[PDB]
């Protein structure tokens, strides 16, 4: 069995704003802040969709 | 079409919860004006 960083803290509550923190602290090299995003602007809820890679512009009686 | 016409999870998770207090009371208006709209309220109890 042979400076760390520490544990990061709990994720503070959803801002007004977009700016959302955790800290970590240093009890060494590093960040002790990170500033993320959240708003939760997505209000429905209808269910997992799956995607594409790519896509393009474009492909009785007539026009 | 009757397509969809969905909307929840905005009056439970952000309805009351200091420049962003305009950000945070406008989508109120337009969930009203969507709630008189589409006259669905039976969805809650």
């Amino acid at each position: 069995n042979c400076g760390q960083w520490g544990c990061w803290s709990s994720w503070s509550t959803c801002d007004a704003t977009y700016k959302r923190s955790r800290t970590r602290e240093c009890n060494c090299e590093g960040e002790k802040r990170q500033e993320e995003d959240c708003t939760f602007s997505i209000m429905e809820n209808n269910g997992q969709p799956c995607i594409n890679d790519d896509e393009e512009m474009k492909e009785g009686c007539p026009q | 079409e009757i397509l969809s016409a969905v909307l929840s999870q905005e009056g439970i998770n952000i309805l009351t919860h200091a420049e962003a207090e305009l950000m945070s009371v406008v989508p109120v208006f337009y969930v009203f004006h969507y709630l008189e709209t589409g006259n669905h309220w039976n969805i809650f109890h």
